[PDB]
RNA sequence: AACGAGACUCUGGCAUGCUAACUAGUUACGCGACCCCCGAGCGGUCGGCGUCCCCCAACUUCUUAGAGGGACAAGUGGCGU
């Protein structure tokens, strides 16, 4: 049989979605009319195949990212995970414990005085 | 306050319902269009087994039927199509008496004048066009028109201000004088393309909506803006009630009503779940009509059905 | 990035929607003519049979052939890093 789409179809569909995302939707018969006025396509049979893969890609873009395609609506919420999160109002606080050999390393560096301490096991874990 | 309930369903179609039309002359008849190329005329009944039966079907258009409307005497109906041609039907025989030709693409909406002596149409061809009922074109709007597809055209119902209103994919609403053949006023505000425009039966207000999910109100004679209502995801169709101060909208898989005294949602209408392995699980609502009685609502869907709701206390 | 593949060109199957025909037909009648009574009923207005014959009747279903339309793995259920 074989219904795999060649690079002429797959590249033209991506370039249409990058420029005209706000015009497009789930109805094949409306996508088929939009793709005829925003582009010069030499054949009716090629126009139908391009509007078909555009209709498949719109239903994917409604769920999450597609690695070859970018839109403002998806970039500005990436820019909101970029900058600072709502997670906490202060850092994880520096009040943390110290091992006896780190206490000795800090003693030689003229520092300490703010950490609790405890010892590890009697012999190396196996 | 008042609340809706489901009455029954109508089954005789093979594609999406595109529009429904009704009159006060024949309350046992309704008329509806589809992507199956044909217009159905329904005999409604009050029998307990099924709410209606397909009585006749009109078959002459060569692609999808986009809009349908009925004469105020109930004798004739007018319709547009994706084949670019416009036709007037005798409902007694089920035959076309005249055919209108002169668009060179694809026709999206049509209307009769309030006196029923003139016809108006809009299309993907970017031109609004005016017709005599003898099938001859009388004016073309050309350069002052929308920059993109003309999505809708409507008449004001009142006689003392003879004007028409329109919306388009260039996201503008425009108002036009009939006898002077010219533009009166732009309205600007919407962010997406527009699917619909409608006017209140007292001839006072517009409503408009589309992809942005907002319904915006505007004045017809004062020429100015009124409040905005957030609908939800998308607007497919709008109508005012014939005897209450209500606006109704079809919005994705649901239908919704606002009481305009105090601006509040009265109820929202939804469908029983059929479990589906993908996004957009429910079918969408595509068109609305209130009956001439005002007490019952018809709605069309992408699953080839018309669903009927009554009002209740 | 280039050629081959695919696209591309011709062809088959669909349109009671469009354009319109005495070098293509149909229906109908002003009608006209031959044959049969088998027919409610006569040897009739009315019935049956026709590549029998006119229309200065109406039309495009059947024939021709130009323009457009239509199908995309597009819809629903499984399986797939």
């Amino acid at each position: 049989m074989g219904r795999v789409r060649t690079k002429t179809v797959k590249k033209a569909a991506r370039v249409i979605i990058e420029k005209y995302y706000t015009r497009l939707g789930n109805d094949f018969h409306t996508n088929k009319r939009v793709c005829e006025e925003i582009a010069i396509i030499p054949s009716k049979k090629l126009r139908n195949k391009i509007a078909g893969y555009v209709t498949h890609l719109m239903k994917r873009i409604q769920r999450g990212p597609v690695r070859g395609i970018s839109i403002k609506l998806q970039e500005e919420e990436r820019e909101r995970r970029d900058n600072y999160v709502p997670e906490v109002s202060a850092l994880d606080q520096e009040i943390i414990e110290v091992d006896p050999d780190t206490k000795e390393m800090l003693k030689l560096l003229d520092f300490g005085s703010l950490s609790n301490l405890q010892v590890t096991q009697p012999t190396v874990g196996m | 306050t008042e609340q809706m309930t489901l009455r029954g369903t109508l089954k005789g179609h093979n594609g999406w319902v595109t529009q429904i039309a009704t009159t006060p002359q024949f309350p046992d008849m309704i008329l509806s269009a589809s992507r199956d190329k044909t217009i159905i005329m329904w005999k409604l009944t009050r029998d307990e087994t099924n709410y209606g039966i397909p009585q006749r079907a009109l078959r002459g258009h060569s692609h999808f039927v986009s809009d349908v409307v009925i004469s105020s005497d109930g004798q004739f109906a007018l319709s547009g199509s994706w084949d670019g041609t416009l036709r007037l039907w005798d409902l007694t025989t089920g035959t076309t008496t005249r055919r209108f030709v002169g668009h060179t693409k694809d026709v999206l909406s049509v209307a009769f004048s309030s006196d029923n002596r003139q016809i108006v149409s809009g299309s993907r061809d970017k031109t609004i066009k005016l017709w005599n009922t003898l099938g001859v074109c009388k004016y073309t709007v050309q350069d002052e028109s929308h920059s993109e597809w003309v999505s809708c055209v409507r008449f004001s119902p009142n006689s003392s201000n003879p004007i028409i209103v329109s919306c388009g994919w260039d996201k503008l609403v425009k108002v036009w004088n009939l006898a002077n053949c010219k533009l009166k006023t732009n309205h600007i505000g919407h962010t997406g393309y527009l699917n619909t425009v409608t006017v209140s039966p007292d001839g006072s207000l517009c409503a408009s909506g589309g992809k942005d999910g907002q319904a915006m109100l505007w004045d017809l004679n004062e020429g100015k803006h009124l409040y905005t209502l957030d609908g939800g995801d998308i607007i497919n169709a709008l109508c005012f009630s014939p005897n209450r101060y209500w606006l109704c909208a079809a919005t994705g898989p649901s239908i919704k009503i606002w009481d305009l005294e105090g601006k509040i949602i009265v109820d929202e209408l939804k469908q029983e779940v059929i479990s589906t392995s993908s996004k957009a699980e429910p079918p969408q609502c595509t068109s609305l009509a209130w009956s001439a009685d005002g007490q019952t609502l018809f709605a069309g869907y992408t699953d080839n059905l018309v669903r009927v709701w009554q009002v209740t206390i």
